[PDB]
């Protein structure tokens, strides 16, 4: 383990299993292993501190990087078997002190259990708050969605292309939006709905649009289809 | 500059190399099936580095 | 009150006893039913092959 | 029945066109108000819900020291499961029907049940009161892990967190735990609805 | 992929107040504070700017034809 | 005559026999009628 | 058997919008002078566009789009000026139209947009609201945007450009006399401004008969039609319509006797 | 037009926008039109959706719209009845005559139900 | 292609009667004013002004179809007077109306300008 | 020193932006890419 | 037709059955600038 | 004499072509493309959903007019069915209007973690009667046609959506 | 008892499979063990 | 799929349940806990190919 976080001839990505039970000790070296990085808890206390936070925090032109955080042994990256005898703690606040010890030995300690999303499940706000179907639901709509695929469109031709007039950020972002970069370019405007029975033109599967505002571009979006022909001397 | 890329252009087509999960080699699993005429199952594919020849089951 | 006996009283008013009933997973209706103490007109089986 | 097909259809019309021009009189609506019940209820599901979870643990420990007997119709595995899984049944339920006498008549979630046009009192408990139990196969969560539900359990878990039960309602949110528990019981419902219309269709 | 022109919801105008928007970003004002400079009471303008990407400094990168 | 498939939108107005068809597939659509005197003006300004 | 008579006050009178109250007014006539004023009024804006030279990075429909939503400040010249359906014209005249022009050109290495001012309009009067700015597009160096642009009178039932309404603020019963609208906590919902009660009074006491009155309107303009005149036309542009169903209706009369 | 082995006839209406209308009381369809007269005459007199047979934004406004609460006024009532297709034209006499008419929901439902017909049901 | 012309919502179409009024046969005294290329803006003008007239018995408006642009008017009063007169009479007291309102304005603007 | 809860929401949050920044969110694909035309080809031939 | 080479933006004439490839570049990839007749847009 | 073998449009949208592109392929021969771009107005028939929950076809649209106003005119930009809400949606985005009211008026992005328990509902809420506005979000909504208030209070809330690309016109 | 219901029985039904899932059956009781618990536990092991 | 930039990055972290036997056999398309912080839960394909078809976790 310490040749692990020392980044030793033992490299991080390599993962060791100990199963106790059966006196077997695994070790895995092959491609095709998934595996995620979890700060690591020794005696009940991260070895995350301020100063490795405060390095972080000035990680530009500072010559500080992710890699030095697994350098110095405070994260490390645990398989699926290895995680099978790790355990693990949701946020500090769980492990730090409780009134009745739930597990006074934990060895790893997750960053944040929002990870555990995708990247189409992680732009949806509250998805604790929402249906297990919908969240599922929502990630095929997600990618129907249309809106700004890329900036260099124009210069591309591509068969299907629809790109929003106005793709704004929404009111109401997820912090790992940042990373997905969809807050640079998203797939949709935001609207002031309110929820009425206006008419009755609307049932269960439907909505009731203001022609006002799609007159002033509230969902308008351009569509681009490309033509492709070669004049070849077949014969 | 934002396009991540990690994809492959043929005849000017971007495509996608989809993962696909296969059992893990050269390790011991042992499964109950109710069809075969054996109790047992001792399945344990073995293969070598990399590949230098193709995967044999056992 | 489907599974129970439904046995006109005396009065005339319908009333519906308590009766054991066992339900056994298999189907052996050829023998179950000639057993002692066992209704051969109540006793139905859920399969209709057998 | 007493008129006809052709005047049925005028009945269905009229009925249709009169509520809709009066709807926009009184309105339909529905907001965060609905979903926010009086403090009262709250302690009172959260009563019910600490009453399960302690009755849970207490039926764990009988039958971690051997004190609990199993029906003769049952082994003592099976048994265990029956009694938890009642608990926890009963709790929905009890914490559920307060959450429908809580709602007020001008509460919009009361409206749309008491009429039955759409929604179940199901669906309020699950937002007000509690979601309930994540069943997985028809059975609570299985231990993917070596006798652990997931990683951040100890093993051999038999706890209502640890299993799948979840205790939070959809308003106040559910805990990292339980959402991938949620996840496992919806991903069941969708491949057996996918099933289902293949099935039926057949 | 630039400003909008008017409020969708009830049509005052924005794109010019997109100019002063980011301007006072830079000048030390809150992001909700700028909105009250500029005038923006209702909370549907304020959407228009205080949530707004301006896509177009990305496309003007690539040269023209 | 098989038409082109359109989504569906709800319309409280429309009576439940009665459906809303757009005048571009009720064009390409054609219903063969046999002419008569009581309308065949009918058919001729048509 | 006759219509009552509509006393009306301003409270504040100012460029971006007035408030006024009008009393013994029923509550049809009310809301429907407010939705007159947003389809009703009619004002210049841009309709018919067409592009000489666009190098833009934005595209052809939606640069040329985008200028019908600037409003024009037309106070006097769209009541004088007539739609083009009703002139006697084939093709756009000063009488029933405007012209306008954007010849622009960026060849500075730092970043250019042209914004209204450049947006060259032949009638004087006629000329953009910011003419801070409501910028256009904004072009790099070597991109050039040189088009002409006609505007024409419309209503805003016709396009939402057309309205000159930022937002229409009506109001009656502040305070909720004749139970129009049930709140379940009363307490909880703010006064309004325009309400006159205590703090301890979540409403006022119901009176078992009485009618809306007093409506309280706050219109906001974009620029283009100033809200002290926009009432004016409203009001006459309303009874003008209602005048003209009048002159029909005589003929039907006419024609069953 | 007849479209969804059962089917259900329908009336067309010519509409201005693109997309079909239907009142359902989403999926794309595709509408048959039967040629021959025959088959015309036959599918209008038995296969019509009345022969076939209430969305739920209308059952839940019927709830209120039947409770003892509500009260309409005369120019709410004017409008309500204009909609009503069988309608006798006279207004029906105010539940509350003094001091203000106000014309009960179910004096209004009352002329909504066709003829005499009587039953006897249990609210939820 | 299939959207319908914006302005077809105000303008009127080539020989189409504006106005048309058909009498009820259901009741006696009864008519109906199928106006065309008008919305509820219209409608509420005159179905409250008539209900303030005692004369009017029964008075109303409703809109077949949004899309049509299309509002139909059934008004009824006593015998002695006549739907059409009350139509008539209507709109004149809503141009009286508007004027004072509108004459009262321009009163009033003036005063607010200067102080 | 030590993280205070207090500060840890920033704090957990910060490291997961380094970690996006160094490897980024399509880092599985070009590994094993670059470990096949590094190694693999190499070792086939 | 006139082209314009999509490295060095540069207007390059190019006729019937002629090899595409610009003359100061060799870059095979060219653009048409725009057509001479104009078309109406209408702000909606 | 050679028959003519060219390419018209997919379809029959009106569109404007782009830019105009041609080329040699891998085999030498001369190669072009062409993009043709199109305008699509939203209508009746486009599909619209939120972050969460079903799509939603716009059955009307309605003018500005004609859709309910409230006190401060606001006409809401798009009304859903409640009765979607029950089972096909989910609190959320009652939540996330409350949140997008919020952000709006305090002129701050919300955080949308799924599992941070600084933010709640009741936080929300104690945030949104700062501003003047109902704690659950529910405002009084006039209706367009009838100027006489609405019984029921609408809640009301900006809502991110998105469009998809399931369109009537395609 | 589990008893198979829905789609895997209504499959069964139509499907006269000679093997179901749970292939269950009812057994009613007569006379006075009927009503006894005890008097009907003999007849429960020699059925089993 | 390049219709929208989450679309792209998806597509590029898609997974693909094993075919064949292995398949078969097991029940890929249920979620299982080993997906915990490696394969998202909630994002799955809707239709008869539900949960075969999954993306990869962000970190
Ligand atoms: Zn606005
Ligand atoms: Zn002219
Ligand atoms: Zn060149």
């Amino acid at each position: 383990r310490k040749l692990r976080r020392q980044m030793d001839i033992i490299v991080s990505e390599v993962s060791m299993i100990r199963d106790i039970r059966e006196r077997e000790i695994r070790i895995y070296t092959d491609a095709g292993r998934i595996c995620r990085p979890l700060l690591i808890v020794e005696k009940q206390k991260l070895l995350l501190k301020k100063r490795h936070i405060d390095q972080l925090k000035e990680r530009e032109y500072n010559n500080y990087s992710w890699q030095d955080l697994v350098a110095s042994g405070v994260v490390e990256y645990i398989d699926t078997l290895e995680e099978e005898t790790v355990m693990l703690a949701m946020t500090p606040d769980d492990l730090q002190e409780k009134e009745v010890a739930y597990c006074s030995t934990y060895t790893h300690c997750e960053i944040h259990p929002s990870m555990i999303l995708g990247v189409c499940a992680s732009i949806i706000p509250f998805p604790d708050h929402n249906q297990s179907p919908r969240n599922t639901y929502q990630s095929a709509m997600g990618k129907q969605a249309m809106g700004v695929y890329i900036t260099n469109f124009h210069v591309r031709m591509d068969t299907l292309a629809h790109v929003l007039y106005y793709p704004q950020k929404p009111l109401v972002t997820t912090r790992s939006m940042e990373y997905l970069r969809f807050r640079e370019l998203p797939a949709g405007i935001n609207s002031i709905v309110a929820i009425a029975s206006y008419t009755g033109y609307n049932q269960e599967d439907s909505v009731i649009m203001n022609r006002s505002a799609v007159d002033r571009g509230f969902f308008r979006s351009v569509f681009y289809r490309s033509y492709k022909e070669q004049e070849s001397k077949k014969g | 500059p934002l396009d991540p890329g990690g994809y492959f252009i043929i005849n000017g087509s971007e495509k996608v190399l989809i993962a696909q999960e296969k059992m893990a080699t050269n390790t011991v699993y042992v499964f109950a099936k109710k069809d075969s005429k054996y109790a047992y199952t001792g399945e344990c594919r073995s293969c070598l580095e990399n590949s230098s020849r193709p995967t044999s089951t056992i | 009150d489907n599974k129970k006996k439904i046995i006109i009283t005396e009065d005339g008013e319908f009333k519906a006893l308590q009766e054991w009933i066992l339900e056994t997973d298999g189907v052996s209706l050829m023998r179950v039913l000639s057993e002692k103490d066992v209704d051969p007109v109540r006793t139905t089986s859920n399969d209709i092959v057998e | 029945l007493e008129m006809g097909h052709d005047i049925t259809r005028l009945f269905y019309s009229n009925i249709q066109t009169v509520i809709n021009n009066w709807l926009l009189i009184e309105g339909h609506t529905i907001g965060i108000g609905d979903s926010i019940a009086d403090s009262k209820t709250y302690q009172d599901i959260q009563n019910t819900i600490k009453k399960a979870k302690q009755d849970v643990i207490e039926v764990i420990e009988k039958a971690h020291n051997n004190e609990l007997e199993p029906t003769p119709g049952n082994t003592l595995r099976q048994t265990f499961e029956n009694q938890v899984n009642r608990i926890l049944n009963d709790a929905r339920d009890k914490t559920g029907s307060s959450a429908q006498k809580s709602l007020s008549e001008y509460n919009n979630f009361k409206s749309m049940v008491v009429s039955g046009a759409k929604g179940s009192k199901i669906n309020i408990s699950q937002v007000i009161a509690v979601v309930g139990q994540q069943n997985v196969e028809g059975k609570r969560i299985p231990f993917g892990f070596k006798h652990r539900t997931l990683p951040h359990f100890i093993k051999d878990d038999y706890g209502p967190e640890s299993r799948g039960f979840v205790e939070n309602s959809y308003l106040a949110g559910l805990t990292p735990t339980e959402f991938f528990f949620h996840a496992m019981g919806g991903r069941e419902g969708l491949i057996d609805t996918a099933v289902k219309t293949a099935e039926t269709g057949y | 992929m630039i400003i909008p022109v008017r409020c969708f919801t009830c049509g005052k105008i924005v794109g010019n107040k997109w100019e002063a928007y980011l301007g006072l970003l830079q000048a030390e004002y809150t992001e909700g504070d700028a909105l009250d400079a500029l005038g923006l009471k209702r909370y549907c303008c304020r959407r228009m700017l205080l949530a707004h990407v301006d896509l177009i400094e990305k496309l003007l990168n690539y040269a023209p034809l | 005559d098989f038409s082109a498939r359109t989504v569906i939108t709800p319309d409280p107005n429309l009576s439940i026999d009665q459906v809303g068809v757009p005048r571009s597939i009720a064009a390409n659509m054609t219903f063969a009628e046999i002419v008569t005197p009581f309308n065949i003006d009918r058919l001729q300004e048509l | 058997p006759y219509a009552n008579q509509p006393t009306v006050r301003i409270t504040e009178l100012t460029d971006e919008n007035v408030k006024f109250i009008i009393e013994n007014t029923d509550l049809a006539v009310a809301n429907s002078i407010r939705r007159v004023f947003i389809a009703e009024v009619p004002i210049i804006a841009i309709d018919w566009v067409q592009i000489d030279a666009n190098s833009s990075v934005l595209h052809d429909e939606f640069i040329a789009h985008r200028l019908g939503l600037i409003p024009l400040t037309s106070d006097d010249i769209v009541d004088k000026l007539q739609y083009s359906r009703d002139c006697t014209c084939e093709e756009f005249c000063p009488e029933c139209s405007v012209e306008f022009t954007l010849d622009v050109r960026c060849n500075e290495d730092q970043t250019r947009h042209v914004t209204s001012r450049d947006l060259i309009s032949n009638s004087p009067r006629v000329i953009p609201v910011t003419s801070d700015d409501i910028l256009i597009v904004k072009l790099r160096k070597g991109q050039e945007l040189r088009l002409r642009a006609y505007a024409k009178k419309g209503f805003g039932k016709e396009h939402a450009k057309w309205n000159p309404t930022a937002g229409v603020a009506f109001e009656y019963d502040p305070d909720n006399a004749l139970r129009h609208t049930v709140y379940p906590k009363p307490e909880e919902w703010p006064k309004s401004e325009y309400s006159e009660l205590d703090e301890d009074e979540s409403q006022a006491p119901y009176d078992p008969n009485g009618k809306p009155e007093r409506f309280y309107y706050n219109v906001e303009s974009c620029g283009s039609l100033r809200p002290e005149t926009i009432v004016l036309s409203a009001l006459s542009g309303l009874k003008k319509k209602l005048s003209d169903l009048q002159t029909q209706l005589s003929h039907e009369i006419q024609s069953d006797v | 037009v007849i479209f969804n082995m059962s089917m259900m006839g329908h009336r067309v209406r010519i509409l201005p926008w693109s997309t079909f209308r239907l009142n359902l009381s989403g999926d794309e369809m595709n509408l048959h039109l039967p040629q021959s007269l025959e088959t015309r005459a036959e599918i209008q007199e038995l296969a019509m959706v009345p022969r076939m047979i209430i969305v739920q934004d209308t059952l839940t406004a019927v709830r209120k719209f039947t409770k003892r609460d509500v009260f309409l006024e005369r120019g709410e009532v004017m409008n309500l009845l204009m909609f009503l297709s069988t309608w006798d034209g006279k207004v029906p006499q105010p539940a509350i005559l003094k001091p203000r008419p106000l014309w009960t929901g179910k004096q209004i439902f009352s002329l909504i139900i066709p003829g005499h017909i009587n039953c006897i049901r249990t609210h939820s | 292609m299939n959207a319908p012309p914006a302005f077809e919502s105000f303008l009127l179409f080539e020989g189409e009667k504006k106005i048309t009024i058909n009498k009820d046969t259901k009741v006696p005294n009864a008519c109906l004013f199928t106006i065309n290329k008008e919305d509820h803006t219209l409608g509420n003008i005159i179905k409250s002004q008539l209900l303030k007239d005692p004369q009017v018995l029964f008075a109303g408006y409703k809109v077949p179809h949004p899309l049509e642009h299309k509002i139909i008017i059934r008004v009824q009063t006593t015998p002695d007077y006549s739907p059409q007169e009350a139509f008539t009479n209507a709109i004149t007291d809503l141009i009286s109306e508007l004027s004072l309102l509108e004459e009262r304005f321009r009163v009033a603007i003036k005063d607010k300008q200067e102080g | 020193d030590e993280i205070t809860p207090d500060l840890w929401q920033e704090a957990c949050w910060i490291v997961i932006s380094s970690y996006f920044d160094e490897k980024g969110l399509v880092r599985q694909q070009l590994d094993s890419f670059d470990e096949f035309i590094q190694m693999s080809v190499q070792r086939i031939v | 037709m006139i082209y314009i080479c999509g490295e060095c933006h540069t207007e390059n004439e190019i006729k019937s059955r002629d090899p595409i490839r610009c003359r100061e570049c060799g870059y095979r990839i060219m653009y048409k600038k725009r057509t001479k007749r104009l078309v109406v847009f209408d702000a909606r | 004499t050679k028959r003519d073998c060219s390419t018209f449009l997919r379809t029959s949208e009106t569109g404007i072509v782009d830019q105009v592109m041609v080329t040699l392929n891998q085999e030498g021969y001369k190669f072009c493309k062409i993009r043709v771009r199109s305008v699509r107005i939203p209508q009746i028939g486009d599909k619209f959903a939120s972050r969460h929950g079903q799509k939603g076809t716009c059955g009307i649209q309605y003018r500005q007019e004609d859709m309910p106003f409230t006190c401060e005119g606001i006409t809401p930009d798009i009304i859903i069915n409640p009765h979607a809400i029950p089972s096909r949606m989910t609190i959320g985005h009652l939540i996330e209007c409350l949140q997008g009211k919020v952000s709006a008026n305090k002129g701050e992005i919300g955080d949308a973690t799924p599992f941070n328990d600084a933010v709640n509902v009741q936080k929300i809420s104690n945030l949104l009667s700062d501003y003047g506005y109902h704690l659950r979000g529910n405002e009084v909504l006039y209706n367009g046609f009838t100027g006489r208030k609405i019984t029921s209070q609408i809640f009301i809330g900006p809502t991110y959506y998105q469009r998809l690309k399931h369109m009537v016109d395609d | 008892k589990n008893v198979t219901l829905g789609v895997p029985r209504l499959k069964e039904l139509i499907n006269i499979s000679k093997k179901p899932k749970t292939p269950s059956l009812t057994v009613f009781l007569l006379g006075q063990s009927a009503r006894d618990a005890e008097r009907a536990k003999d007849i429960l092991c020699r059925l089993e | 799929n390049r219709l929208t930039f989450a679309s792209t990055l998806s597509h590029l972290r898609r997974l693909n349940s094993p075919i064949g036997r292995d398949g078969k056999l097991a029940k890929p398309r249920q979620l299982h806990n080993t997906l915990w912080g490696m394969v998202c839960p909630a994002e799955t394909p809707e239709g008869h190919a539900v949960g075969l078809v999954k993306n990869l976790a962000l970190m």
